Formats: structure tokens, C-alpha cells, sequence
């Protein structure tokens, strides 16, 4: 019984870490998504 | 930890069932005591025999 606990128990941690990779994936996609931001194709638009 | 713990209850019991097996081996009749008279009497009467 404490075995299967020890397996659950592990779950948890690995589900725990797949949040992170998560959290990474969703914030450097929307980074990429935008290729320039609007400050900066505004500067763009200044220094031109 | 807890497995641990368990385990280590684990062998105290095995230890314990060692300690009855030994006590029942002591403390039985036909117990290693009673062959030592039983050859030892019986050797007596085959060598006057």
C-alpha cells in the first residue's frame, strides 16, 4: 500500500513539473507571437 | 520514511518468529536434551548388553 502512495506521490511532483514546462511554452509563445512590440515598431517609425 | 518504518516493523516481527521457533525448539519434549539421555541411557544398556 505504501508503495502504490510513494507512486502516487510521485505523480504529483512530475504533474508539478509539467506545469512549469506549461507556464515556459504559453509565456515564449505569446513572446513570439508578437514579433516586435508597439513601443518598439514605434521606435522604428522614429529612427526611419 | 513510512516504508521504512514499516519495514523495519517487518523485521522486528521476523525477529520475534525466530525467538518463538528457537523458544518452541528449546521447550519442546523431543528436544535435543532428551536425545542426549535417550543415546547416552541407551548406550549404557547396549554396551552391557
Amino acid at each position: 500500500d505504501k508503495v502504490m502512495a510513494e507512486i502516487d506521490a510521485d505523480k504529483l511532483a512530475l504533474q508539478e513539473s509539467r506545469h512549469g514546462a506549461q507556464s515556459r511554452f504559453d509565456s515564449f509563445n505569446t513572446l513570439y507571437d508578437e514579433d516586435v512590440n508597439a513601443g518598439e515598431k514605434q521606435a522604428m517609425d522614429l529612427y526611419l | 520514511r513510512e516504508a521504512a518504518v514499516l519495514q523495519k516493523n517487518y523485521l522486528e516481527t521476523q525477529q520475534a518468529q525466530t525467538q518463538a521457533q528457537l523458544a518452541f525448539l528449546q521447550s519442546k519434549f523431543s528436544n535435543a536434551a532428551l536425545y542426549n539421555w535417550l543415546r547416552g541411557r541407551l548406550s549404557a544398556i547396549y554396551y552391557q548388553f
